[PDB]
């Protein structure tokens, strides 16, 4: 079985102010276990955008149902886009660890810009 | 109309560097990714470099560390700098626009420009007739030129039907040769004139040869 | 890496498919009629056809594979088709699939050309043999000079499949010094092809 990859097929997404951005991501394996999260930015100062495991993210909807057993689609839609949303978004796989979940693989990132 | 006009190619010094430039028009330039793709003699398309609308840069494995891609949105240009040139860099380089998903999202291609990494000098062609001896064949042998390309037309573009222009072959002298032939009605040989128009931009030369019986 | 087959063939008016696999990204399909010429995008961003492209081109993508379909193949569909995709790590092109349009057997029309007086004065004789508008591509040409088979002193070049009549043409050039050319009389090009029931020989006598 090949190692899990996180595929972000789009380098750049361009969205009219007020519309919805769709940010695509696929994970190629269900192993190792752990949630997918999305961030804007890649620093230690990156901003959390979506966490599969928990949290309230009112403007984010997931394209697929992440509770389905075979799900590999981690694409999200972010609603009511404004210029403050512009930046680079990364879809990131975590594995389980102690004391907590650890980052396992990041996607290559998708630029969101606003027209 | 979308245009992608390339310049900066041609003959280059082994170990030297080049700057290809692509000047775009006819679209909102800052919204697209821009790519350089090349093709070596006898080979397929090979990815060289890309710069996204957000100015992230990507390089093919064969140019990694030697290439730099940049864009100037105000001038609608993209530039490729490639240093420490070697023979494996010889080929035709195309500029291409993408919709944001990299090389699977290309919708427009430039016409491409020849890049030749060689110590050899430029030399213009000699053009000889292939004289017709009811369909007849005649042609022009375009011999001993460097570098590629030459283009051939007949009767300044008015004769296209039945024309075949062969791919160039490389001779052991280091020079290229090609033939262009055309089939015509035998009955036209008395009356119709046939001239091959051979352009060799690299030597700033064009040769027209009128091809006659005997 | 992207894998696509080296070759596919179809009849005029038939339907053909080309499958490329190896990426879960978006796929583009790029048609190139001859090496070095600008590609033409027939499909990009998975399944989108540019407005100037005929509706006979379509594609599907699912999982890690994409398939180009051409329904109602025309003679001008002969070409190499390259798949391209950014796979979420690198931008790659496949190695290209050549589409050949099948048709009936056509024997070559053969022509031989002596060297010009101008070239001879300069010290070289190029003798050219033209095999015009044949099908299929397989063909053989031999040079004989006063009935002796020549080796080492010829080059051949072949055209792409013709975009209108689906044939090929080939040129063979025999290159000799002027002094060598002048030592013999009969120059002959002999051609073997499946449209001929036996080999055809065209020839000339130097001078005459």
């Amino acid at each position: 079985e090949e190692e899990l990859q996180v595929i972000q097929p789009d380098k750049s997404v361009l969205v009219a102010a007020g519309e919805t951005a769709t940010l695509r991501c696929t994970a190629t394996s269900l192993i190792p276990v752990g949630p997918i999260q999305w961030f804007r930015g890649a620093g230690p100062g990156r901003e959390l955008i979506y966490n599969q495991k928990e949290g309230h993210f009112p403007r984010v909807t997931t394209v697929s149902d992440l509770t389905k057993r075979n799900n590999m689609d981690f694409s999200i839609r972010i609603g009511a886009i404004t210029p403050a949303d512009a930046g680079t978004y990364y879809c990131v796989k975590f594995r389980k660890g102690s004391p907590d979940d650890v980052e396992f693989k990041s996607g290559a990132g998708t630029e969101l810009s606003v027209r | 109309a979308v245009t992608l006009d390339e310049s900066g190619g041609g003959l280059q010094t082994p170990g030297g560097a080049l700057s290809l430039v692509c000047k775009a028009s006819g679209f909102i330039f800052s919204d697209y990714g821009m790519n350089w793709v090349r093709q070596a003699p006898g080979k397929g398309l090979e990815f060289v470099a890309q710069i996204t609308s957000g100015s992230r840069t990507y390089y093919g494995a064969a140019v990694k560390g030697r290439a730099t891609i940049s864009r100037d949105n105000r001038q609608s240009t993209v530039k490729l700098q490639l240093n420490n040139l070697r023979a494996e860099d010889t080929g035709i380089y195309f500029c291409a626009r993408d919709f944001g998903s990299g090389v699977g999202s290309i919708d427009a291609w430039g016409n491409g420009t020849e890049v030749i990494v060689s110590s050899a000098s430029t030399k213009g062609p000699s053009v000889f007739p292939l004289a017709p001896s009811g369909t007849a064949a005649l042609g022009c042998l375009v011999k001993d030129y460097f570098p590629e390309p030459v283009t051939v037309s007949w009767n300044s573009g008015a004769l296209t039907s039945g024309v075949h222009t062969f791919p160039a072959v490389l001779q052991s002298s280091g020079l290229y040769s090609l033939s262009s032939v055309v089939t015509v009605p035998s009955s036209s040989l008395g009356t119709q004139t046939y001239i091959c128009n051979v352009n060799h931009k690299p030597s700033n030369t064009k040769v027209d040869k009128k091809v006659e019986p005997k | 890496a992207l894998t696509q087959p080296a070759s596919v063939s179809a009849n005029l008016g038939g339907t053909v498919k080309i499958t490329c696999s190896g990426s879960r990204g978006r796929y583009g399909w790029y048609q190139q009629r001859s090496p070095g010429s600008a590609p033409v995008t027939v499909i990009y961003r998975d399944n989108q056809r540019p407005s100037n492209i005929p509706s006979r081109f379509s594609s599907s993508t699912s999982g890690s594979t994409s398939t180009l379909t051409i329904t109602g193949v025309q003679a001008d569909d002969e070409s190499v088709y390259f798949c391209g995709s950014y796979d979420g790590s690198i931008d790659i092109f496949g190695a290209g699939t050549t589409l050949t349009v099948l048709r009936t057997v056509a024997a070559p029309s053969v022509f031989i050309f002596p060297p010009s007086d101008e070239q001879l004065k300069s010290g070289t004789a190029s003798v050219v043999c033209l095999l015009n508008n044949f099908y299929p591509r397989e063909a053989k040409v031999q040079w004989k000079v006063d009935n002796a088979l020549q080796s080492g002193n010829s080059q051949e070049s072949v055209t792409e499949q013709d975009s209108k009549d689906s044939t090929y043409s080939l040129s063979s050039t025999l290159t000799l010094s002027k002094a060598d050319y002048e030592k013999h009389k009969v120059y002959a090009c002999e051609v073997t092809h499946q449209g001929l029931s036996s080999p055809v020989t065209k020839s000339f006598n130097r001078g005459e």
